[PDB]
């Protein structure tokens, strides 16, 4: 009995420490698509830039 | 000619990255698929 208990407190904290790290990697992930955006909406300015300094 | 060779390779550089930056959005992409697949198959073992 005593070694039932011990296995499913284990069996438990496991399981909420696998939900927070889903949680933390969505939002991790979430953060560097924004990150990407912003480089790309620069990037696409820059490159308007380039297009236009061609005429330059 | 400094200034051609310096725009083709600014020219050279900008479509590199935009190719890498593709690249990105497409791996970007396959994560969110990646996250609604884990979403489903989690729900679907949280249902059960």
């Amino acid at each position: 009995s005593d070694k039932l208990k011990e296995a499913e407190t284990r069996a438990e904290f496991a399981e909420r420490s696998v939900t927070k790290l889903e949680k933390s990697i969505d939002d991790l992930e979430d953060e560097l698509y924004a990150q990407k955006l912003k480089y790309k909406a620069i990037s696409e300015e820059l490159d308007h830039a380039l297009n236009d300094m061609t005429s330059i | 000619k400094d200034l051609n060779e310096l725009q083709a390779l600014i020219e050279a550089h900008f479509e590199n990255r935009k190719k890498e930056e593709e690249e990105l959005v497409s791996l970007k992409d396959r994560i969110e698929r990646r996250r609604a697949e884990r979403a489903e198959q989690q729900r679907i073992r949280n249902e059960r």
